[PDB]
RNA sequence: CACCCGGUGGAUGGGCCGGGGGUGUAAGCGCCGCGAGGCGUUGAGCCGACCGGUCCCAAUCGUCCGAGGUCUUGACC
RNA sequence: GGACCCGGUGAAAUUGAACUGGCCGUGAAGAUGCGGCCUACCCGUGGCAGGACGAAAAGACCCCGUGGAGCUUUACUGCAG
RNA sequence: GCGAAUGCCGGCAUGAGUAACGAUAAAGAGGGUGAGAAUCCCUCUCGCCGUAAGCCCAAGGGUUCCUACGCAAUGGUCGUCAGCGUAGGGUUAGGCGGGACCUAAGGUGAAGCCGAAAGGCGUAGCCGAAGGGCAGCCGGUUAAUAUUCCGGCCCUUCCCGC
RNA sequence: ACCGUGAGGGAAAGGUGAAAAGAACCCCGGGAGGGGAGUGAAAUAGAGCCUGAAACCGUGGGCUUACAAGCAGUCACGGCC
RNA sequence: GGUCAAGAUGGUAAGGGCCCACGGUGGAUGCCUCGGCACCCGAGCCGAUGAAGGACGUGGCUACCUGCGAUAAGCCAGGGG
């Protein structure tokens, strides 16, 4: 529900920052798509797209830095912009297996 | 052939006993990656028990690696008799069951 | 929850207190007991 | 408020027996990449950072 | 848990893409009225699993275990 | 939101002991353990309550001890006033 | 001379690696330290208060407060974090509060009054309080104090002299 | 010490050795704790460290275990050791 | 030498039950003592020249135990050493 997006939210938000985070599995699995369909406006480009992708991420700076930014770096493509790697360890007392996802370049 | 141990050792005796049952009699080495990539608690522990017995040998029991494990075992003892909720009334200890854990290291 | 305990310097003290028992017969009493029979100390010693 | 609880001393043997189904399995891990050693089955580590791609450190 | 299909000589996830379904014509500029609003562009906009394309993404690489063919009698080649 | 699978921790009353099936019969008269019989591999985890006369408590209902304690009146006696 | 008294005392197994984490006001990410960090430090998104999950005066508890070291156990997991350990250090007032003033209840209580003894009562006087009364305030200043320490501004009572 | 506001209740816990000679140094390790050396008559006498039994948890070995009932078991006959 | 058809014994144990060896956990136990208990002979009052009993208190460096208390591990005089 309302935590479900929280995530998505945050998480798309620092990723496109640095385009390659360290959540488990799943967590990552989707802030991909997700993140992931985001992109693909940034891709969109144009009053519209932003006014989206912001409405979420809620940011000048970003929002419009990947718009620009990299949105272009990947203006070819189809979807997928995004390379979920899982990882090798796991948190502690938890015992969870994390994992990394980037921006596939 | 050399052996390491040590008591005083808080956890589960039980636990513990399953991070052996594995990496047990093996090689060397060869576990030192069961323990070092398994999961579970003890293991950070059980190696421990490992490197100062691989030691102890070679360097005052002695042949490196063709060594291994020709056993392993844990013990528990000493309790920890532990005080929880008054039966809201009468007192319910618990016990973190100390914890004892030698193991061999021989060669080949 | 107001159990039964809230002491009250002020009170607890004044109600017990070396002289009181002392004033006493009874408190007295006891008192003289406790002392030699057990050691220890006493109420407002408290 | 016990409604039910055991009903006869449960037998050494059976509990154990009881505790018996349980065991572990060592980590099916592999071996590098080209890290060479041994790595948890699909992952780089504090050997590898390769995989294909140096995503990593050390 | 066991059970089913797939493991880049792949369409398995997602992604994208067409397709459907669904909400009732958007963000903007436009033109009428002091305003409120309306009318237009514009059945727009946006679309959660539904039908199906395309190797953008991500199922790399690797291990382990596994047969041999038990004793007697006879029936045939 | 627990429950279920993971990791860290890790109790608790009751319990002689136990590898504890159904039957129809039985015995102190409502038996997994005795007889005859029929089904019957070894262990487990997620459950569902029936039986283990399940747990709680040496029945408060009962009677029995020429037990006890409280109130009653033209019960016995005695004191206070 | 002991199974054996739902016996007493001590240990030790049960159920059981299932039941619980003390409010369904959630988090997640980047960096930093560390032998080792979901659980510490900085930082950036996010959620919950907001009549409180605010500061304040009391009462109660008394070093729990700061600072440098450290994690064996207590922290119902960790833990380099602590309101945990050791060591050092911290809270100053003519004017704030209590007394150096006042009495009601009440308590004491020379005299006085009655008890088998211990005792009972009890005048005046005394004890007795955020009730009466009384002479200040705002800023600064350390790891902690502050109407007390700084300083600027405002006073009171006693004493000696004239 | 501790529960009790109070009057009051009221525990547990002794033992290395001849004496410390009480373990310098080197080792794995964040440490505790474990491997060697040295004291030594002995340290499985080693710091809550004399004797240190049982219950109860382990590590290996012999035998034994998947068409099988009883805590028990004890009498017969058989194979492995 | 192969094929069919039948007929009967074996190995394999996740854990498990018994036997053996080696730990651990736990402290029984024996023997022992700076302590009691018990009975008998000694003794038999302390107090304002503020007792019995506490309070806070000094050791150079500190909680406790102690002995004192300000002239605080003690200050004088005589006997023993």
């Amino acid at each position: 529900s309302s935590h479900r997006l929280a995530l998505y939210r945050n998480q798309a938000k620092s990723l496109l920052t640095h385009g390659r985070i360290t959540t488990t599995v799943p967590k990552a699995k989707e802030l991909r798509g997700f993140v992931d369909h985001l992109i693909h406006l940034a891709k969109r480009g144009d009053l519209h797209a932003r006014r989206l992708v912001l409405r979420d991420l809620q940011d000048v700076k970003l929002v419009r830095k990947l718009f620009d930014e990299i949105a272009p770096r990947y203006r070819d493509r189809q979807g997928g912009y995004t390379r979920v790697l899982k990882l090798a360890e796991r948190r502690r007392g938890d015992g969870a297996p994390l994992a990394l996802v980037e921006l596939v370049e | 052939e050399a052996k390491a141990i040590a008591r005083y050792v808080r956890i589960s005796p039980r636990k513990v006993r399953l991070v052996v049952d594995l990496i047990r009699g093996k090689s060397l080495e060869e576990a030192r990656n069961i323990l070092r990539y398994t999961n579970k608690r003890g293991a950070y522990f059980v190696a421990k028990v490992l490197e100062s017995a691989a030691a102890n040998a070679v360097n005052n029991h002695d042949l490196e690696d063709r060594l291994y494990v020709k056993a392993a075992y844990v013990d528990e003892g000493p309790a920890l008799k532990r005080v929880l909720p008054r039966a809201r009334g009468r007192a319910d200890i618990i016990k973190k069951r100390t914890s004892h854990i030698t193991v061999i290291l021989g060669e080949k | 929850m107001k159990r039964t305990y809230q002491p009250n310097n002020r009170k607890r003290a004044k109600t017990h207190g070396f002289r009181a028992r002392m004033k006493t017969k009874s408190g007295r009493n006891i008192l003289a007991r406790r002392r030699a029979k057990g050691r220890h100390q006493l109420t407002v010693s408290d | 408020a016990k409604h039910p609880v055991p009903k006869k001393k449960t037998s050494k043997s059976k509990r154990d027996m009881r505790r018996s189904h349980h065991a572990l399995t060592a980590p099916n891990l592999t071996e590098c990449p080209q890290c060479h050693g041994k790595k948890l089955s699909h992952h780089i580590c504090p050997n590898c950072g390769y995989y294909d791609g140096r995503q990593v450190l050390a």
